[PDB]
């Protein structure tokens, strides 16, 4: 049934944006609305279409000048807020570009300023030959023709390539407008314009991955070990030119269907490339995904070998945390796909109880996925506002919340710990090792001795003041049995602080080897 | 003075005007602003304040979409005010901050205020004290500094009301940290001077309490703002962050205004205290001589041994950056580059900048700067020992191996920098010792005469 | 627990007993000690205190030479007392601290005191209040920790006198910084508790005044020490630096003594405040709940993101080092090595150490350690993220690229560390944030996921 919040009675439109799973209901009984306009003044969590296009999908590309046509403020506001890394020395994190539109450019036109800014950026970074121009609110209203300027700059330089993304912040209800716009733009302008140099025997496009803390590198490692060529990645750790070659892959391996399903559906409709939805998170979802990809190419035995090896290495460590986390309650509050990527896997493989999910921008498809994969009684919210979140916490009493940084700092002031669902904490959270890293983060947040200390009132007359120390393991062992506590097979996470250094230093070795053989 | 020759931006130093108006608004008790425009315009600013403070602050949006831009979006603001007021019954001040989009299309938010006060407030919130104001912040003008300056002017102009005279002064702090306000309030309390402090941002640091939840908020009240008209005088520390409000008070209510100096370092703190002493009649007491002496003893331990002849690049909010340059010169350091990151035309007329040009010989001042100014000068051969700046220039520091002291806004890559002063004598001691310790850690990382840190 | 297997020292962690007695003595107002022995025994200690504090303290020598060793050197002490008292007319307390040389040859300095008070003081300083005492500090026993502990006992035993009862408690702080004493005095003042603080070392940090020179000195008076006998109770924070004086007060004057905990971190500060509340009858007030909440909010920002699972080696003064280990365990870090740098036999029976052994799994405790313990374990493959220790272990940190937070005594390679607390809630916030910032600077120096310092 549709859940109406006490804080949202005055805005009755909010009633049909929340459901509570009930026994005897299916997807055709009730379903929260989605991808609608925001109610003004609600202090919702939603962003703008420029965010969805530029900040989320565009910037991950590693060999590109990302210049926003607009004032400095849009460019500053999205700079150094994301954790998509690259093997291009993180160029996409360290350099950001604006045309710096002033009032004279608003009144008289900013196209000359855009052309001059593009030439300046190419001049300052002569090793970069690719560029994307993003519209902002300002330059989208006044009608600047960015496409004509991009054509002029390309012909004046003769060795650069420019992509145009016309996604101003107001052009849509949330980041989702940006997802759609940039997908269709890249497909229509850029796909098919470059031919691959080498095409191996099993070629995939890895679609919908943005390399948060090295998530893509983790997945590339697995594909290398199955002998699968990743032609391009959309767009984490992705290069401009490889993404122009997407029309030549045997299979589209889609991870985030909220942000990249558009290009996948259109590549399927145009070039006949099949679309295979996968999970990167969890042990069993990731194992099944690897099995499907290897099965498509007839190389199943390679996937099974990876899976057995990874299970033997990481399953004992994951089960150490799973034993200590059984029954703990969590609120799953990302923006998009991570709510249905995690809801079932976290309950099964860490023992947590998912009491609520929400999406900031997701459509009704994300909610039908999320409601399906959640248990009965879970609260599913679309376009949540701050007061609704407070009410949900007071009703559900979660032990941890997975949400954003600023929402996390809010719920901290209501007693609850948080893990960053967006940027991770000690990521990457993808892979088999990554799931163990996620479990350790959950366990550290929940069983912190500092959390119990903060709950203690020292001015209370008979206050339970103690001395010495406690550890998280002391706190968590109070919840397990003797058989679990003295198990000789379960042990804590044995991994480096930077798990990606060794993974990246392996993907690069593989690349070198493959090049050697090919060039011979 | 060098004006940046490029027209585009590579790595901006500041954000836009609406962000500054939003930051000024969160310093007022029972105030939630509505940013009129796209949702990104408010969500990113809340994230940016969160990066600096590691706290969450309530700011609302009118959520302008495509139909709002094409058809007009004043109905969005009317809906936003109603929704915000019904759902937050403790709110008394609602500033309506415009953005680039609604400044371009010409949404008449001033006229809407009149209608709201005549129709919506008396009808659906009868007897409730609600004050609405507009802050016009076109992001293609100025920067977050000018947005902050304008918002302080707008808040004062809304509320200041002539009444019985008060012995208080007005202290407009400028854009400062909670640690800075604590230091300034300590100075005033030793001098025995009551002030209307704009703004009281110590409560930005909220405690993690056992039972009673307690969120971050500002502590400047409507009564503080109302009483600004009755003060003996106004001291605005920052000429670019509060001189407009002070000029308004002088012109409208004849409240004498003293602009600056920013009390960065020993000498400028003395000048600030002398201004307070002249305004109020209160003598500088012997306790301040002692606290000043303590800061000077710390500085003497490190000054001509470690700080003399160190080459420094500085960027911050303009007033803080200029004051930091002056303090570094007093410490015998060699400031090489000063970055003033926006297009304000008052910098070249600023008496502090004219004095820097006269007597700081190897210092280059770049107005309308971005971070590519600093980085491309290092690539061309500028050698620095130290950088003073905020966190968005951290990759220059990381990649070129120049240590940086985190000052200004935002400093998100170090823990708890908002709790330490850079103003006053306490701030001078904190600043000088942090510079020394940053340099010490760098010598040890590079093994650069690191054996010398034994009998200094 | 591992006892060091080597018999010689490579890179000692502590110095000898007389240095500890000298450090205890400089905390008393109008006290200049005479170190009975070689000139190096006093000159090096003055230099070492100077390294920590960057200040000069007056300690005298009896200047024993070859003829003073072969023949008796008690005439040197008699001359030293006369010379010191004639040339320093403000001195009231003169402790005679022995060294290794005069402990070996059996100079009877106790018997000499009787003669001095019967002959020299009444004759050549008639009516002057002069108190002489001996502190026996054979450097081939114990360490500077045991020397400090013995000197505090000796000062209390000299002066404590039964009189009218007092509502005060005795707070024997142990060997702490001026910043630590300020924090403890702040806690007591909020609790509304008066104390005889042993010692008042805030005046170690002296100001650089315009006109009247003012040198560093201690502020514990003879009256404070006299009144120790009339207190409601004694709280000795450090079991190895003040439990002997507290045991004496209980045995002699029936003053109840509470030993520990060292208030390092949140939990041990709570226990200290509860001890104060039990002793005095004074409730813990709501202001302390708020200051505790502020420290916890800072810790929550960094705890399970950056401090959890960090591998730490710790050495300091024994009580501080053990308390730091407990705080690190509460912060979810993994202490790997704890170095207790002298031969005290109480460590293995210390209930704090027994608890560490029970519930800190991967922690090795080395008693009678030197720095080669830490360094040779790193060479054999011990991996650390952080070190907590004082400055004499700096080359381990520099050469093996392990960042270090400077705690304890002496911390001479960083500026102003004596002014920051490690005790109380303020010290806990300072400690945790300094550890985070040390780690942050290290990630940037090594480019170790340094991009992660943006949205934490
Ligand atoms: S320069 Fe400044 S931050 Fe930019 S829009 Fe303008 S006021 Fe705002 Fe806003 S919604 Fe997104 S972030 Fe922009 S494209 Fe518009
Ligand atoms: S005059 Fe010179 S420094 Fe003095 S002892 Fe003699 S050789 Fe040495 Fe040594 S151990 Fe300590 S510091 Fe002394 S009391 Fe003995």
């Amino acid at each position: 049934p549709y859940h109406e919040f006490e804080v949202s009675k005055c805005i009755p439109e909010r009633r049909e944006h929340a459901v509570m799973k009930a026994a005897g209901e299916d997807l055709t009984s009730c379903l929260p609305k989605g991808y609608l306009n925001t109610i003004p003044g609600t202090i919702s969590e939603r962003g703008c279409a420029y965010c969805g296009a530029k900040h989320v999908i565009g910037t991950p590309m590693k060999d590109v000048i990302h210049i926003s046509h607009g004032p400095n403020g849009c460019t500053y506001d999205t700079w150094q807020t994301k954790r998509y890394i690259s093997d291009n020395d993180n160029f996409q994190l360290k350099y950001t570009f604006a045309t710096d539109v002033k009032e004279k450019h608003v009144v008289f036109g900013a196209e000359g300023l855009l052309k001059k800014s593009m030439h300046e950026a190419f001049d300052a970074f002569p090793n970069i030959k690719r560029m994307t121009v993003y519209q902002t609110c300002t330059t989208a209203l006044i009608g600047d023709d960015v496409d004509a300027i991009a054509k002029e700059v390309m012909e004046e330089r003769g060795d650069v390539d420019v992509f145009v993304c016309n996604s101003p912040g107001f052009a849509g209800p949330s980041q989702s407008g940006g997802h759609h716009k940039i997908n269709i733009a890249w497909l229509n302008q850029k796909v098919g314009t470059v031919e691959p140099d080498y095409l191996g025997e099993h070629v995939i496009n890895y679609v919908g991955e943005y390399n948060i803390q090295g998530d893509q590198e983790v997945m590339i490692d697995y594909f290398n070990r199955m002998g699968i060529q990743v032609l391009s990645t959309f767009t984490g750790n992705g290069s401009y030119d490889s993404l122009r070659m997407m029309h030549r892959a045997h299979l589209n391996v889609l991870e985030c269907a909220r942000s990249a399903e558009y290009i996948c559906d259109e590549l399927r409709a145009r070039y006949g490339i099949p679309r295979l939805d996968i999970d990167g998170f969890g042990f069993e979802p990731l194992a099944n995904s690897l099995r499907k990809v290897a099965l498509f190419f007839g190389i199943e035995d390679k996937a099974e070998a990876i899976i057995a090896e990874e299970y033997a290495k990481w399953k004992p460590q994951l089960d150490w945390y799973k034993e200590r986390l059984k029954g703990k309650k969590v609120c799953l509050w990302p923006g998009g796909s991570k709510l249905w990527h995690w809801a079932h896997a976290i309950e099964e493989e860490m023992g947590l109880k998912v009491v609520s999910v929400y999406t900031k921008f997701g459509h009704q498809g994300d909610m039908e996925k999320g409601v399906s994969r959640c248990g009965e009684g879970a609260l599913a919210i679309d376009d949540p506002n701050e007061l609704e979140s407070v009410e949900a916490i007071e009703m559900l009493k979660p032990d941890i919340i997975f949400t954003g940084k600023r929402p996390g700092e809010f719920v901290k002031k209501h007693g609850v710990p948080y893990l960053n669902a967006h940027a991770y904490h000690n990521g990457p959270y993808k892979g088999f090792e990554g799931w163990v890293r996620f479990a350790r983060d959950i366990y550290n947040a929940i069983y912190s001795p500092m959390r119990q200390l903060a709950a203690l009132d020292i001015s209370a007359p008979d206050a339970a003041i103690t001395s010495g120390f406690r550890t998280a393991k002391m706190n968590a062992d109070l919840t397990v049995s003797d058989e679990v506590k003295f198990s000789e097979v379960l042990h804590e996470y044995t991994g480096k602080y930077d798990s990606i250094a060794e993974i990246r230093a392996r993907n690069q070795a593989y690349a070198a080897e493959q090049k050697a053989l090919r060039d011979a | 003075v060098t004006q940046k020759a490029r027209e585009g931006t590579i790595n901006p130093i500041f954000t836009c005007q609406p962000a500054g108006a939003q930051f000024a608004s969160i310093g007022i008790k029972d105030c939630i602003g509505i940013v009129h425009g796209g949702q990104g315009c408010v969500m990113f600013v809340r994230l940016l304040i969160s990066q600096h403070m590691k706290e969450s602050f309530e700011i609302a949006s009118s959520s302008v979409h495509e139909d709002g831009a094409v058809f007009g979006a004043l109905d969005r603001v009317e809906t936003a005010v109603e929704v915000l007021l019904t759902r937050y019954p403790d709110v008394k001040v609602v500033p309506i901050i415009t953005t680039c989009s609604t400044e371009i299309i010409g949404d008449d938010v001033d006229g809407l205020l009149s209608k709201l006060e005549d129709e919506l407030l008396p009808t659906k919130f009868p007897g409730r004290e609600v004050h609405l104001l507009t802050v016009h912040c076109p992001s293609f003008v100025g920067s977050m500094i000018t947005g902050y300056d304008k918002a302080v002017h707008d808040f004062v102009k809304k509320f200041a009301t002539k009444d019985e005279p008060s012995d208080k002064i007005n202290l407009i702090t400028g854009w400062v940290n909670p640690g800075d306000v604590k230091e300034l309030k300590h100075l005033l309390e030793v001098m025995e001077v009551k002030a209307n402090v704009l703004f009281e941002v110590e409560s930005f640091d909220s405690p993690l309490m056992p039972d009673l939840e307690h969120h971050s908020h500002g502590s400047t009240t409507i009564e503080d703002l109302r009483d600004t008209a009755n003060a003996k005088g106004t001291i605005a520390l920052n000429r670019y962050e509060g001189m407009k409000a002070a000029d308004y008070l002088k012109k409208k209510f004849k409240v004498p205004a003293v602009i600056g100096p920013t009390p960065v370092g020993i000498r400028n703190t003395d000048a600030f205290l002398k201004a307070v002493s002249e305004m109020t009649g209160q003598p500088i007491p012997a306790q301040l001589v002692k606290e000043r002496g303590l800061a000077l003893d710390a500085i003497a331990d490190i000054g001509h041994m470690f700080l003399a002849d160190k080459r420094v690049a500085i960027y911050a909010n303009p007033d803080l950056a200029i004051g930091l340059t002056e303090f570094c010169l007093d410490l015998e350091m060699k400031p090489k580059l000063l970055l003033l990151g926006d297009d304000n035309s008052g910098y070249v007329k600023d008496p502090r900048v004219l004095a820097l040009q006269e007597n700081a010989p190897d210092l280059e001042i770049v107005t309308n700067a971005d971070f590519w100014d600093l980085e491309s000068r290092i690539q061309q051969g500028l050698e620095l020992d130290l950088i003073l700046g905020h966190s968005k220039g951290r990759f220059i520091s990381i990649d070129y191996k120049v240590p940086m002291v985190r000052v200004g806004f935002p400093t998100y890559d170090r823990a708890g920098m908002y709790r330490h002063p850079v103003l006053g004598y306490g701030g001078a001691m904190f600043l000088a010792e942090t510079m020394a310790n940053t340099l010490f850690a760098d010598m040890e990382a590079k093994k650069n005469k690191e054996w010398i840190l034994n009998v200094w």
